[PDB]
RNA sequence: GAGU
């Protein structure tokens, strides 16, 4: 029935047509299937999905950056993502994400000033979320102490 | 208007899109024939016959 | 409309209720962008009332997904119309049929890897003709709350604002209808009472140098979210029962 | 150096130590403003360091040598 | 305010600065790789095709995350350890994970594959440059069988390369691909009709003999030419491309009379329900295999339509068969459902 | 190998290992290098899979 | 997690004897493919055609592997992670080639993590591959991984053989 | 060198919009050489006129609806993109349109400036339903080339306009469709020559012949760089 | 304590061993 | 700041008292009106530290001019507010 | 019209034969417009010289083999296609070559006519193995353009030649290979511009750069009628 | 709801 309709249009039975390359003017080597497909633009506009962040607000207790583009969030570098860097052996990049890029408060500010001054120096400290862990454990009534050097 | 990759047909087995394209072109071909006839302005009778 | 349809298109559009349909058949007395007045046939027309149906059409309104819901008339002035015909099309309907997208001329072939894994190469023509172009209506609100320190005010008098910025804001501090905005522009000016703050010795020295003692009030103005840009098409004000109204309100 | 780091790794050997060596050198150029051997050709510090190592100019042990040479002369100046 | 001098500055900074791209889920380390960024106006990230393998990235709306290595140390870690060019081989098996796919394979298959005579059978060509010239002048097909003088370099015992000129029997298409081929590799590698499986071995060979830098250049080159010829081919998918074998209805009616026989043998109360179930299933499995064989014989070698003296038989250039044969996309299994018989379906119980 | 990390000691060493304690095989082999040097009571153990 | 390349050479003579996997009959995994890029723990002197000793602590390059095929080597002792003497990690020799590099592994590399990722990933991915796709019937992974998990977890089977 | 120049032969203007142009004789292979190169240029580079701005009184923005008017303001603007205008002298003109009553407003209803020809007078702009409805607008038509959307302009246009004034996507390019066919031209001796037949469909005005002249001129300008500078 | 960090970590470890 | 190791052992009653800088004897969080911490409550600033950096509660001692000072009026030490997460 | 002209930027003549030429800025779409148009002209239209016919004594056809000669006759003919010759005055010349002895016969060995320059004298033609072997031939070089194969000629050539005389595929076009790459070019405002990179490989006499100038000139000649 |  469809091919009979194509014959009423004087269109080929194959529904393939000879097409020419707009750049060169030469024809493509064989017939290309051409017609009208009814297409849709879905709600997923790149405008809504694009996101980027250098520095912004940080979370209340854990001190790590917030999540989500509406809250101007950083991406989560999760356990899976950490393992990747371990595998590679990229130690400083890892530490960077754990500390100056996340909780380490002193570290982040110092690192920012170093970056503005060119010198890409790492000045890392201790993630505030770790501190909190200990405090949470002590509120549990387990003595967990750091024995220093 | 659009160039789609044909490599996403055999594996996918969505052949509805291909039939849709063929029937789509035939739909448009009839449209172009009616459009050609309207531009020339043959007459009511001829349009009705087709 | 879709060239290659199924038939369910008509039913969906009509049954969804997004389209305006005719209650009683008869002839259209007044077509308009905003409404449709249809005068009913004697045989269907009740002997009580005058027998003229009036349908106001819902214009450019915000959807839950921030899309644009507008009803267009699909009748001509002085047309005889049957009962249960489509008078006006909803947002994705065309003459009664469902119209979700747009059909177009497609060719299936590889092209320089620009359609690699389902990636799509589209002609500039489609953009020029603005057929895939879409409308989004977003809703921004500025709240003036009463705090422990005193009430926030909706004035255009805000510390450190350019005249360029205040040009588009009226006396009240509200942007004018029609106004084209881009990220960073102030939509509704709002100010908040700041409490005491221990000014670092540097600011003590600097404010002594310039005099310019910083005012009691801060800046909580609602502005355009960054890199979104559009036209202000409506404004709505809500005041409490007793608070002195804005001039704009 | 820029695209492929293979020859640079072949000079030093241990990838990880190559990283450390080039970073310590790049830090010198960044902070100390220490002079590059190879022509920059408009390239960043890190790239300079990797070229230098590839051509076999910089070395962990060579860096240690210049460290002691100059530090020792500074101590001599103090006394 | 985004001032024009700021764009110059931004351009300055990002030069030589690696960024990390990640795709979820991050299952192995290659799910995070480093690249030199190329600034583009427009809101989507552009990813290189050849590493789509490692990311398992297909562009049906996929998204990726970008990370900035800050320190000199992290930047060095990214460029040295994590750069895509440096990390080719799967750490799991010793195999190159960057391999051409899809259109690229298809294009290379198209150029290398031979047809009967066609345009300019049995020509004699000076170098592959003459071949390229002839093809693009339109005096020779890519599949034209031809004699060509190629100079192929064999690497010596030491680093020095020993070349050797030889007249080979290959197509115009193969000669042109030889230009992408580095000196060091042999001509016989490209002299066959190329598919995904041959091209992985190609890349491997190149890595082992030449090394990293050559292989990286070669991979990009292969990608460019692959897509390029994929497009030129004009390869498409029409309903005529799915060929049903003529003897479907016969095979099927026979299988139905057969099943009817076992059902009647059941109503007699002789053959158990389980025995009949098994025999019906075997009947239909065997029928399915038979129809599929018919489909593939009729398709694979349907180009029984050749020339030069008189009638001759050859490989089919049908689009789906090409896609499947090259390993670019589809397979015989898929094509069974398309042109053949769909076959026996399995219930959610697992029972058929 | 990670599964075979641990080993149950069946019989006392020169240390305070004694019967039935399960310790890492690395540590008890290093102890045995020092036992070889010093003689003393050798530790009889048996590797366990975990 | 913890497993890292700590040492260059543990100085061990230990290792496992790999045969070519002739499960049934077909050479499922050829000796060459199973053994490439491993350190030879111990030579085997069989007078032969190419006069091969191949000395101890040699990484099998593609070269030496080709020679094995010409000589038709039966089975070979290869140095292995399990048989390493290195305490708190393994040596470069017992591991062999870093498959991702195409040469001998560098000390310092976190091998364990790589191993776990490499083993885990295909399962995790094939659980998505032949299921978004897995449609018609002519098993798969859903049956297999429980077997694999029961192995790595060292569960004693329901009715075990006696030894 | 056996140089051989073609000469413009037939210009069959089947319609003001549609015109065929045969061209002969062309030496072998130059049919397609020139055919495609011109086609590329014709589609893009071709300069023309288009409505750049609009101002309708009692209209603050394009999303509003006017009373007594069937079409919403956007619908009107779409029609104005389509409006075919030739400006002879100046590169920028502002046409006025004041129309009332129960009428489908057409292009004819615009007050034509001395040197401004409305190519399709019957072109629909707006439908006035209420007889007491009177629409009054000023449409700015500029001369440009290609496609300049309003979004392009607003981005670079930090120059603030008054509220009320509606910017429109400018579709300057007149060439709607173009294709070239190559047939063999026969000379006594040379039967290998070819004729080029260029079929053009343009909006109003831009004259087939004149557009050809200009397109060839653009190409020749480019060739200056490859001849004159080496 | 691995990869790039092995160098620094063994330096720390020798500091631990010598007091 | 840099330590070598970490130990877990049982928390003695006495050890818990060591960490503590105050005994919380009330459920009161803050005052309903002046949202400031309530005496001996869960958020007591006399116990856990000042809400604002280098400011006592009643506002007697302000800035670094009064470093480690303990307000006689309200009973609050004047230090970094940082300490409220620590004490 | 705000005509945007490109300017010839870089001419990296990697070799006398091989040269890259970058070119910017080009307005959008003109990269390929100009790129392809030029490429066509460069290949099929660039006029030049080439061996059209050959006659070796004691050789009836191209498939035979000559004694004392390594290369079969077809192999020789292939080398002659590649032979770079400039004829200054006339459009048709017939060069003679009589060489003997144990020698790789090169282009130098051909007796050069007053106005006929052999561009690559070291170009290999034949290898004489036997010292007593002497080869003698006459090679007809004509001037033409593009590529005229012998199969084209034999079809239209009802004019019968003598047996013995071997026709050769004429590769008149001195342009051996050409390709153009289009990358995007950056301006402060216009990032939609493109750069054209033309890689040419040409043979003797005709210079890469000079051939470019001429190709553009041919195209512009055609455009003269329509600019008026 | 998005890609696995
Ligand atoms: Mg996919
Ligand atoms: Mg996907
Ligand atoms: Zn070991
Ligand atoms: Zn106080």
């Amino acid at each position: 029935e469809i091919k009979e309709l194509l014959k009423l249009g004087d269109l080929p039975t194959s529904g393939q047509i000879r097409l020419y390359d707009g750049r060169t003017g030469e024809q493509f080597e064989r017939p290309v299937t051409v017609g009208y497909m009814y297409m849709l633009k879905l709600n997923h506009l790149v405008d809504d999905k694009m996101h980027a962040r250098s520095t912004g607000s940080y979370s209340l207790v854990t001190q790590q950056p917030l999540g989500g583009k509406a809250q101007f969030g950083g991406q989560r570098f999760g356990e899976m993502e950490v393992w990747a860097l371990e595998a590679y052996g990229a130690a400083y990049t890892l530490q960077e994400m754990l500390t100056v890029k996340s909780d380490d408060v002193n570290g982040r500010t110092k690192m920012y000033k170093n970056i503005v001054d060119g010198n890409h120096q790492m000045e890392p400290g201790m993630p505030e979320s770790f501190n909190v862990l200990l405090k949470e454990i002590r509120s549990l009534g387990i003595n967990i102490e750091l024995e220093d050097e | 208007d659009i160039v789609l990759n044909p490599l996403g047909v055999p594996s996918r087995m969505n052949i509805g899109q291909i039939l849709e394209t063929h029937l789509g072109m035939a739909a448009k071909g009839i449209g172009d024939k009616i459009n050609a006839m309207l531009k020339q302005q043959q007459e009511v009778a001829k349009l009705r016959e087709f | 409309k879709p060239l290659v349809g199924t038939g369910m298109e008509r039913a969906v559009a009509v049954d969804s209720g997004v389209t305006a349909v005719a209650k009683r058949g008869g002839v259209v007395q007044y077509v308009d962008a905003s409404r449709i007045v249809i005068k009913v046939n004697e045989d269907e027309m009740y002997p009580g009332e005058a027998g003229i149906d009036i349908y106001n059409l819902t214009k450019y309104t915000r959807s839950n997904q921030n899309t644009c819901i507008n009803q267009m008339p699909c009748v001509s002035l002085g047309e005889p119309v049957e009962r249960g015909d489509v008078l006006a099309d909803g947002p994705s309907t065309d003459l009664g049929e469902l119209a979700l997208g747009q059909n177009m001329r497609v060719a299936f072939m590889p092209w320089n890897g620009y359609n690699f894994e389902d990636s799509i190469l589209v002609s500039e023509r489609v953009v020029q003709e603005d057929r895939f172009t879409t409308i989004h209506i977003q809703e921004l609100a500025c709240v003036s709350r009463d705090t422990k320190l005193g009430p926030e005010e909706i004035t255009a008098d805000i510390p450190n604002v350019g005249e360029a910025a205040l040009s588009k804001l009226d006396e009240s501090g509200i942007v004018y209808i029609g106004a084209e905005v881009t990220g960073g522009d102030i939509l509704v000016g709002k100010v908040t009472p700041k409490g005491e703050t221990q000014l670092t010795p540097e600011e003590k020295l600097l404010r002594a140098i310039f005099g310019e003692k910083a005012s009691d009030v801060k800046d909580s103005s609602l502005r355009v979210p960054n890199g979104v840009s559009g036209t202000v098409i409506d404004v709505q004000v809500f005041t409490r029962d007793g608070v002195e109204k804005d001039k704009r309100a | 150096a820029r695209v492929t780091v293979q020859d640079a790794v072949e000079k030093i050997g241990n990838r990880f130590d190559l990283v450390l060596v080039a970073a310590r050198r790049a830090r010198q150029m960044q902070v100390g403003g220490k002079d590059p051997l190879v022509p920059e050709e408009n390239d960043k510090t890190t790239v300079i360091a990797l070229r230098e190592i590839e051509e076999g100019l910089i070395n962990n042990q060579i860096l240690d040598v210049r460290e002691r040479q100059e530090q020792q002369e500074q101590e001599a100046a103090e006394l | 305010r985004e001032e024009a001098v700021v764009w110059d500055i931004l351009d300055e900074v990002i030069r030589e600065h690696p960024v990390l791209l990640n795709r979820a889920p991050t299952l192995h380390r290659l799910g995070i790789q480093a690249f030199e960024p190329v600034l583009i106006e427009g809101k989507a990230i552009q990813l290189h095709p050849l590493v789509c393998a490692a990311y398992n990235a297909d562009f049906d709306g996929d998204q990726m995350a970008v990370h900035v290595p800050l320190t000199l140390e992290a930047q060095l870690e990214a460029r040295a350890l994590m750069m895509s060019t440096n990390n080719i081989l799967s750490p799991a098996n010793g195999e190159p994970i960057i391999v051409p796919s899809q259109d690229v394979v298809l294009g290379l298959y198209y150029m290398t594959r031979d047809c009967v005579n066609a345009k300019g059978e049995g020509m004699v060509l000076t170098g592959p440059k003459e071949a390229e010239r002839l093809y693009r002048s339109g005096l020779a097909s890519l599949h034209a069988r031809v004699k060509v003088r190629i100079t192929e370099y064999e690497k010596d015992a030491n680093g020095e390369l020993v070349a050797k000129t030889s007249l080979k029997d290959t197509t115009v298409g193969r000669a042109i691909l030889w230009m992408i081929v580095p000196k060091g590799l042999p001509y016989s590698i490209v002299n066959q009709a190329l598919g995904k499986k041959a091209i992985s071995k190609m890349l491997n060979t190149c890595y082992r003999i030449l090394g990293l830098k050559p292989t990286v250049i070669f991979a990009d080159q292969i990608m460019y030419t692959g897509f390029a010829y994929a497009a030129r081919s004009g390869a498409s998918v029409g309903i005529d491309d799915m060929v049903i074998p003529e003897k479907k209805h016969e095979i099927i009616s026979e299988a139905e009379a057969e099943v009817a026989e076992i059902q009647e043998q059941f109503q007699s109360g002789l053959v158990t329900a389980g025995e009949r179930y098994n025999k019906v299933i075997d009947i239909w499995a065997a029928a399915n295999d038979r129809v599929s064989k018919a489909m593939m014989d009729n398709l694979q070698t349907e180009t029984v339509i050749n020339r030069d003296g008189q009638e001759e038989k050859q490989v089919s250039f049908n689009s789906i068969y090409m896609m499947a044969d090259s390993g670019a996309r589809g397979s015989a299994a898929q094509i069974r459902q398309l042109a053949g018989m769909r076959g026996l379906m399995a219930k959610p119980d697992g029972s058929i | 190998r990670q599964m075979l990390r641990k080993a149950t000691i069946v019989n006392a060493g020169s240390s305070d290992f004694l019967e039935g304690e399960q310790v890492e095989y690395s540590r008890v082999k290093i102890a045995n290098r020092e036992l070889e040097a010093n003689g003393k009571v050798g530790a009889t153990y048996s590797r366990d899979l975990l | 997690q913890d497993l890292v390349v700590t040492e260059d050479d543990c100085g061990t003579h230990e290792g496992i004897m790999m045969t070519p996997v002739i499960e049934g009959g077909d050479v499922k995994e050829p000796l060459r493919d199973r053994v490439l890029g491993r350190v030879t723990a111990e030579d085997v002197l069989k007078p032969g055609t190419a006069d091969i000793l191949v000395p101890r602590n040699t990484l099998l390059h593609e070269q030496w592997c080709d020679l094995l095929e010409e000589n038709s080597v039966d089975a070979v002792k290869v140095r292995s992670v399990v048989s390493c003497d290195t305490d708190f990690g393994v040596c470069a020799h017992c591991y062999g080639r870093d498959l991702a590099r195409g040469h001998i592994i560098n000390k310092g590399e976190a091998i364990g993590v790589i191993a776990a990722q490499s083993i885990g990933e295909p399962g995790t991915q094939l659980t998505m591959r032949t299921f978004h796709i897995g449609g018609a019937a002519s098993k798969d992974i859903t049956g297999g991984l429980p077997r694999v998990a029961d192995l790595f977890e060292a569960r004693r089977p329901k009715e075990p053989a006696i030894l | 060198t056996e140089f051989l120049k073609p000469r413009l032969v037939d210009i069959e203007q089947v319609s003001s919009t549609h015109a065929k142009v045969t061209l002969e004789p062309l030496e072998r292979g130059f049919g397609h050489t020139l055919g495609n190169a011109l086609r590329r240029i014709l589609l893009s580079s071709m300069p023309g006129c288009a409505v750049t701005e609009v101002e309708i009184d009692g209209v603050l923005h394009e999303y509003s609806t006017k009373e007594g008017v069937q079409e919403d303001i956007l619908e009107i603007l779409l029609n104005l993109k389509g409006l075919a205008v030739r400006v002879q002298g100046k590169d920028e003109v502002i046409l006025t349109l004041n129309k009332s009553g129960i009428g489908p407003v057409t292009a004819a209803d615009i007050t034509h400036d001395g040197d401004v020809e409305i190519v399709k007078p019957q072109h629909v702009i707006c439908h006035l339903t209420d007889e007491n409805a009177s629409i009054s607008m000023r449409i700015k038509v500029q001369r440009g080339r290609g496609y300049v959307p309003a979004s392009t302009r607003i981005h670079s246009e930090e120059d603030e306009r008054p509220i009320g004034r509606l910017l429109v996507d400018a579709c300057y390019s007149p060439v709607e469709r173009i294709a070239y066919n190559v047939e063999a031209a026969r000379v006594e001796q040379r039967t290998d020559l070819d004729k080029l037949v260029i079929e053009m469909e343009t909006n109003g005005t831009i004259d087939p012949e004149e557009a050809i002249r200009r397109a060839a001129t653009i190409l020749a300008e480019q060739l200056e760089a490859f001849v004159d500078l080496r | 304590p691995a990869g790039t960090g092995y160098a620094y970590h063994q330096d720390r470890m020798r500091r631990r061993a010598a007091g | 700041e840099e330590f070598d190791a970490i130990k877990i052992a049982l928390a003695s009653p006495d050890m818990i008292r060591s960490w503590s800088f105050g005994e919380v004897k009330k459920p009161e969080t803050i005052n309903y009106r002046t949202f400031k911490p309530e005496r001996d409550g869960l958020f007591c600033a006399r116990i856990f530290g000042p809400v604002k950096d280098y400011e006592c509660l009643c506002g007697k001692y302000k800035r670094l001019k009064h470093r480690g000072v303990i307000c006689e009026k309200c009973g609050v030490e004047v230090t970094q507010t940082k300490v409220r997460r620590e004490r």
